[PDB]
């Protein structure tokens, strides 16, 4: 880009390169030449959306892809016919037009649901500009951060956003939070000296989206907008390109399987036609038809729906997914690698554990403050408390009493904020304690001082006396304490107590965490009466001999859900490992400390800590955990890296780029790994874009995570996530609830017809009516379905295999089309020959009758009693074999519901009653039906008439048939769940 | 390349197996619906509320019924009298042997089955009947006139009763063409183009193995030349639709005709 030098450069070169000066920054004039030129100081989006190129997206895929293919040969079919001159060709345009149909109106439903998905995350994005303090000209004014150019000269302070890529060149006790760019929790000093020539790693440079914590700086802006630091992973972000989803796969697999029985039928009942000595024109038309048939017409909309079920399931709990599809892909996830800093944790300096009285506390680190707090009874405390309270400077923003506190904004150091919020939690009210006890003397933290301190007047008028308090580094707040307060006394600072404060700073020391001293002294109003003066200079009081207090620790928590969350995971088969651009200390530490690392377990390094042998001679398998920190990533080979991730079975990875994380992703996936990430930072983007499933905090994540992720959290509670499992595990369940019972009744809407072809019996079942029953009478039930629960506990399970468990294969496959469709076909030809005879036509009679029988030109065929029908009135019963042979489907398609509800169990233990939603269903169902037949005019305006109320009986002893084929099937399988019929007979 | 080998066949037998347990009990099922259903008398019968009228000599062009035929040519009706003609190849009372010859000009219940093989009695109606559209003098049954014959014939429902007040007649006329010349005018044999009351109602294909339908014939006398016209010949019951739209040969016959010089 640019920048590779800029930090090891001259402030002479510098400053001659961007035409600038270190001291008064660009003349304006320049500075405007320079926005035209490079733009403005932000990120490009994704320029490319238009509006109705989004739809077009929305109309291919597996199944719509399908329905193309279908609706084309209705159409190829339809020419054919019309061609030779054939009559009622409507029946080919009402398919392909009703294909086409669905597809479209599908294509509708998911692009609302992702304009109010994308709005939904509109509405919670922050659109105030952010904004830089700059200088040109030499003066120093308030812009905003995109009219930045580069070689602009700003200044930066606690508080304000770092608005560009800067250069450093002065920097006292500049601070800042680099968790979005690198894992690093700790705060990073800047200094305008060369650190390294890499310049992540440099001090000497401000990255364009970090935020200064503590002190102040001033530097040249060297790159901006996308050519920065922050802009370049997005560029990578954006060119990474992720995978198709895991349930996109199980739907073009069936799609395949859908189709090669299409074909074979076609072909097979082709080359049967040609046998029965058809034109090759109709043995193949027919084919075609076959083929058509094998598309159900509208199984593209139930899976869309029960998707949006589960969705707005979701949603309910504050969990937005883009597209329908990642709904699901959390139950089938079995990886899930983590972001530590923003995503684990909260991102936020927190009090964690304190020394005093001898004894080290820990406090609640949580931000609901539901976990356990510390003693605060003892003297000690209250003292303590009061130094704590006293010496801190920091402020909070006005207005803020109804933010929960560790959600609040602090004009204030990194841990003074810290203390602020833990001494408002504890003591309540801390801005008003302390100015009730007014200050009168003030010392900054300082280089050559060290500490910060103050002096005070007393709360009560009959105390006249004053009371300083210090905290500071804990060594240089021991050198100058020679007394300790201990349990109510103030006692000596001996040997015991100088040994025993050294093992403790070291030991909390030991957890990585950042910890601080506290000390007071109460000087008399003899010497230091109200009305005294105190000099700094001349230090004209104690700056030693102090009261000490104890010690204040602090550390990047965990999120209060987190470690609850992160072992159910664990506890339903989803291996976890950290990804984070921290340090091996923090990372071990959190890792610990919410369940990747279990109670007990170690890694190679602790071995050799305990049994004292070098690293070289441990046993790798031995070791339940390991870390791998990212520079010792490089040199491994990535079979190598294969060897270490299932050796050592809980994972943590260190100080990790961008594209190592997406590396981490990928070699899982080249595994056979579902694997989802979760991130905050831009540092995640990539392999958030990567992963089968991104998802992004939807309050502490970048944008480029959030753009590049699948699922936000908008609440960040990280535990909406495992309620995502058990719904994509639920869905997955019942999908194959709902998708087998919808391709059953497919063969009873071709057998038929493909009887019609080979037997030429009057047509018993109509394209006109076959789309009533696809798409409008078996709709209701396939979407209640998605209402099933669990028959297991569906948490308790490992995610599904991708190759062995599928949502349909052979098994559920062979057994839903030629053993339940078969029943129903034979139920509809018996329903069909009852009405035939009834009416008049012998079954004997109906064989190769066709011919004569849609003849124009006869009105007055023989039945089997002599009797001469015309033309409209046979028509008027092979409209009644369409209703008779529709009303079979409907009494055989009430029992295939009922007896999805459950795949392993039976419907007598888990229930009839038991799906409300798929009880009203099916009331639905009959009614239509009813209204379908005995409403006055059915007959002509589709083809159905009022039926015999003895017509609706005949399948009935079919449909119960078919409840008690399945129960003894999962009677048999639970009861005897062993090698033979465990396999065979079930789905 | 696919599952186990040996117990492919485990299963191959089982889809076998499970397919003659569905056929049997649909065979079952057929075995039952035969002889639930009476072999003399339909069940419901339920689409004939009304019977379909069939003319003849039968000639569709598109849209239906269109006869068009040139008097000079012998060649454009001598395929519509030979279908005239062996269509009454069963009329001859050589072969309405296996009949009697009615007399009771009114309803013939027959309650009775007495007949060879348990069989029972039906009328006669011989070509003679139509008297100058039987092929006799005329086997061109009018049309190498210009006044060609159309046998007129009912559907045959079992037990399908038509009224007492007349005979059942018919009735031949334009599809109003008035301002254009006189009416149209046929005459009808036997007379007064009715079928005789003596030959309902019908017991059935098996009680009647030797049955044949009533006739009427209608020659063309008005008809204009060289010029397209249509006919509705209309039964006149009173158990009889004769405008149902949806059925429009439903008590009656529309043809396109078109005689031409
Ligand atoms: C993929 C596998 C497909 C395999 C399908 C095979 C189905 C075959 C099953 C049964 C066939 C019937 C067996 C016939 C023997 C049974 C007894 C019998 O003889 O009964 C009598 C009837 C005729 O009665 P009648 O006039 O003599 O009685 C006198 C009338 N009285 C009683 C009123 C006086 O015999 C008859 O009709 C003879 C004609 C039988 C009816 C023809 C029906 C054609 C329709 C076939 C569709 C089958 C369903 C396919 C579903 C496959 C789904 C994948
Ligand atoms: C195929 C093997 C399974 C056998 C199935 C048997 C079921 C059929 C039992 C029939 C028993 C005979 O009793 C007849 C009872 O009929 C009950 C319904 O009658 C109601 C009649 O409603 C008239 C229909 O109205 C529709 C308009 O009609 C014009
Ligand atoms: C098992 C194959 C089918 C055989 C049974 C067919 C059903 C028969 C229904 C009988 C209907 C009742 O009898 C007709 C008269 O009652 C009128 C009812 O309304
Ligand atoms: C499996 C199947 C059953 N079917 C029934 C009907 C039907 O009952 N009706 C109302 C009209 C016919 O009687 C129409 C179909 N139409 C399909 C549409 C796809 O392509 C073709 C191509 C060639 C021929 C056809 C017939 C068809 C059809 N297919
Ligand atoms: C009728 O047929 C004769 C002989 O085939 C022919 O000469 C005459 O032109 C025809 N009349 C009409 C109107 O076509
Ligand atoms: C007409 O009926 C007579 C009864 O008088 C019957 O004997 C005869 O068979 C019929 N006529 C002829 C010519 O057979
Ligand atoms: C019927 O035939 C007779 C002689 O065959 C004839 O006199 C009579 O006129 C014919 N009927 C009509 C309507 O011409
Ligand atoms: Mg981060
Ligand atoms: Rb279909
Ligand atoms: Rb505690
Ligand atoms: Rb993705």
């Amino acid at each position: 880009e640019m920048e590779i030098n800029d930090h090891q450069l001259s402030v002479a070169e510098l400053e001659q390169k961007y035409q600038t000066s270190a001291t008064k920054g660009l003349s304006a004039s320049l500075a405007a030449e320079l926005l035209l030129r490079d733009g403005p100081n932000a990120l490009r989006p994704p320029r490319g959306t238009p509006e109705y190129v989004k739809f077009a997206r929305q109309l291919a895929g597996g199944l719509q892809c399908l329905m193309w293919v279908a609706a084309a040969i209705c159409l190829i079919a339809f020419a054919i016919q019309a061609s030779e001159g054939d009559l009622t060709t409507d029946d080919n345009l009402y398919l392909a037009l009703a294909l086409i149909a669905v597809v479209v109106v599908t294509g509708c439903f998911g692009y609302y649901q992702e304009f109010k998905s994308t709005n939904i995350i509109a509405s919670f994005k922050n659109l105030v500009p952010q904004q830089a303090t700059v200088i040109r000209d030499g003066d120093k004014f308030q812009i905003n951060a995109d009219q930045l150019v580069v070689g602009d000269l700003v200044e930066m302070k606690g508080g304000d956003r770092v608005p560009a890529d800067i250069r450093i060149l002065q920097a006292q006790g500049c601070k800042v939070d680099n968790s979005s760019l690198t894992g690093e929790s700790e705060p990073q000093t800047r200094s305008p000296e060369c650190t390294h020539e890499s310049p992540l790693e440099t001090r000497n440079i401000a990255f364009f989206s970090t935020m200064c914590l503590e002190g102040t700086a001033q530097g040249l802006v060297v790159n901006t907008g996308d050519r920065t630091i922050i802009g370049r992973i997005a560029s990578l972000a954006s060119g990474v390109e992720n995978e198709k989803t895991p349930i996109a796969i199980e739907i073009e697999h069936f799609v395949d399987i859908i189709a090669g029985l299409a074909i074979l039928f076609g072909a097979t009942f082709f080359i049967v036609a040609m046998c029965i000595g058809y034109t090759f024109l109709r043995a193949m038309v027919f084919f075609m038809a076959i083929v058509v048939a094998y598309v159900p017409e509208g199984l593209l909309a139930t899976v869309t729906v029960c998707l949006s079920l589960t969705a707005k399931r979701l949603a309910s709990k504050n969990c937005v997914v883009k597209n329908l599809e990642a709904v699901e892909t959390l139950g089938s996830t079995s990886v899930i690698c983590s972001d530590k800093t923003g995503t684990l944790t909260q991102n936020r300096m927190t009090v964690s554990h304190l020394w005093f009285d001898n004894h080290i506390h820990s406090a609640d680190t949580t931000e609901d403050q539901s976990g356990q707090t510390f003693d605060q009874s003892s003297e000690t405390w209250r003292a303590l408390c009061r130094v704590l309270t006293l010496c801190n400077r920091a402020a909070f923003k006005s207005g803020q009493d109804a933010v929960p506190v560790p959600k609040r904004i602090v004009i204030g150091d990194a841990s003074e904020t810290a203390l602020l919020k833990f001494s408002e939690l504890t003591l309540g009210n801390a801005m008003g304690y302390r100015e009730r006890f007014p200050k009168v003397c003030e010392i900054p933290f300082n280089s050559t001082n060290k500490f910060q301190l103050s002096i005070h007047t007393l709360e009560d008028p009959r105390d006249p006396r004053h009371v300083l308090v210090m905290k500071g580094a804990p060594e240089r707040v021991l050198e100058r304490c020679s007394s300790i307060l201990i349990k109510g006394q103030e006692l000596p600072l001996d040997e015991q107590w100088r040994e025993a404060f050294q093992t403790a700073y070291l030991s909390l020391g030991g957890l990585g965490e950042r910890v601080l001293g506290f000390c007071q002294l109460y000087l008399s109003e003899k010497d230091y009466p109200p009305g005294y003066a105190f000099d700094v200079e001349a230090m004209n009081f104690p700056t030693s001999g102090l009261c000490f207090a104890g010690l204040v620790s602090m550390i990047d928590p965990p999120r209060a859900t987190v470690p609850d969350a992160v072992l159910k995971c664990r506890t339903a088969g989803i291996r976890v490992i950290m990804v984070t651009g921290d340090h091996p200390i923090t990372a071990k530490a959190i890792a610990a400390s919410v369940g990747i690392i279990s109670e007990g377990s170690e890694t190679v390094e602790d071995i050799a800590a305990r049994l004292r042998v070098p690293v070289d001679q441990v046993n790798r398998k031995d070791a339940r955990a390991c870390v791998i920190n990212g520079m010792q990533l490089k040199d491994m080979d990535p079979s190598e890296l294969v060897e270490a991730l299932r050796t050592h079975p809980e994972m943590v990875f260190a100080r990790t780029s961008p594209q190592q994380k997406l590396v981490i992703v990928e070699s899982c996936q080249r595994l056979g790994a579902i694997v989802a990430v979760t991130g905050d930072g831009v540092n995640d983007s990539p392999a958030l874009k990567k992963a089968d499933i991104g998802v992004a905090m939807g309050i502490a994540g970048s944008d480029a995570a959030k753009n590049a992720a699948d699922m936000i959290l908008l609440d960040d509670n990280f535990a909406s996530i495992v309620t995502g499992v058990e719904q994509g595990r639920l869905i997955f369940d019942n999908l194959k609830k709902s998708i087998a019972y919808t391709l059953t009744k497919n063969i009873p809407e071709l057998t038929p017809y493909l009887i019609y072809i080979t037997v030429s019996v009057p047509l018993p079942l109509g394209c006109i009516t076959i789309l009533f029953i696809e798409l409008c009478t078996d709709i209701f039930p396939s979407v209640s379905l998605a209402y099933e629960k669990a028959e297991s506990d569906i948490m308790h399970l490992r995610p599904r295999n991708p190759k062995r468990d599928r949502l349909v294969n052979e098994p559920l496959a062979a057994y839903s089309y030629f053993q339940i469709g078969a029943i129903q076909s034979f139920a509809g030809f018996t329903d069909y020959f009852t009405a035939m005879a009834q009416e008049g036509w012998f079954p004997l009679l109906c064989v190769g009758l066709r011919p004569q029988w849609e003849n124009h030109h006869l009105q007055d065929l023989q039945d089997s009693y002599g009797q001469e029908w015309t033309f409209g009135q046979r028509l008027y019963q092979q409209y009644t074999c369409y209703t008779v042979f529709f009303i079979s489907i409907e009494m055989c398609q009430i029992a295939d519901v009922l007896i999805r509800k459950t795949r392993r169990l039976s419907a007598f233990q888990q229930g009839f009653f038991r799906n409300r939603i798929l009880v009203i269903a099916i009331v639905f169902q009959v009614c239509i039906g009813c209204f379908l037949c005995y409403c006055p005019g059915m007959p002509n305006i589709f083809n159905f008439m009022p039926i015999r109320f003895q017509w609706w009986l005949v399948p009935m002893p079919f449909s119960l048939l078919i409840f008690v084929y399945d129960e003894i099937r999962k009677l048999g399988v639970r009861c005897c769940p062993g090698s033979w019929w465990d396999q065979e007979l079930y789905y | 390349l696919g599952r186990t080998l040996s117990r492919w066949v485990w299963i191959s037998l089982y889809y076998v197996a499970f397919y003659v347990v569905m056929s049997g009990i649909f065979a079952l099922c057929i075995y039952v619906l035969m002889r639930t259903i009476d072999p003399y008398t339909p069940d419901y019968q339920d689409q004939l509320k009304s019977p379909g009228v069939t003319l003849r000599p039968d000639v569709y062009g598109e849209k239906g019924l269109d006869i068009s035929y040139n008097v000079s040519d012998s060649t454009t009706w001598a395929g519509l009298a030979h279908t005239l003609h062996r269509f009454l190849a069963g009329y001859s009372p050589a072969a309405q042997e296996g009949s009697i010859n009615c007399t009771s000009e009114k309803y013939f219940f027959q309650e009775s089955f007495l007949a060879p093989n348990h069989t029972k009695f039906s009328c006669k109606f011989t070509a003679d009947m139509l008297q100058n559209c039987s092929g006799r003098p005329d086997p061109t049954f009018g049309f190498a006139e210009g006044k060609p014959c159309f046998i007129i014939k009912m559907n045959r429902i079992v037990k399908f009763l038509p009224g007492n007040s007349t005979a059942p007649r018919v009735d031949c006329a334009f599809l109003d063409q008035p301002r254009d010349g006189p009416p149209l005018q046929v005459e009808y044999f036997p007379a007064n183009g009715t079928y005789s009351l003596h030959y309902f109602p019908y017991y059935g294909k098996k009680a009647q193995p030797h049955y044949s339908n009533p006739l009427v014939a209608a020659k063309l006398l008005n008809v204009p030349r060289n010029r397209d016209v249509v006919i509705v010949c209309k039964i006149l019951a009173e158990h009889v639709s004769f405008d149902n739209p949806h059925d429009p040969y439903e008590g009656k016959v529309e043809f396109k005709l078109k005689i031409q010089k």
